[PDB]
């Protein structure tokens, strides 16, 4: 159980990092395409801006 | 009111001549070409 705790902590960290990179790539692509102000397009308002 | 039909009636023969002469052409224009676009460089800055 202790080993599973230790391993899955780092596994969750890696998954979170990959998810953040996934968000960042899409955000950058949209910003470059539509010439939106940098930093204005955040993760929280992604769906509203998409619509 | 002011009418534009008289002018069209006056220039109708010239309109027909142009239409005959414009078969191998592209009527209209595109609002993106410029005499400096071929030698320009685009910059992109992201401060944040």
């Amino acid at each position: 159980i202790f080993a599973s705790i230790v391993t899955f902590s780092i596994y969750g960290f890696k998954a979170t990092f990959n998810y953040e990179n996934c968000l960042k790539k899409v955000s950058l692509l949209l910003t470059n395409t539509f010439d939106l102000e940098d930093g204005f397009l955040t993760a929280s308002n992604l769906e509203q801006v998409k619509g | 009111n002011m009418n534009v039909r008289p002018l069209l009636n006056y220039f109708e023969p010239l309109f027909t001549w142009l239409k005959d002469q414009n078969k191998n052409s592209f009527v209209g224009w595109s609002t993106d070409w410029s005499p400096y676009a071929d030698q320009s460089i685009k910059v992109r800055i992201s401060l944040k």
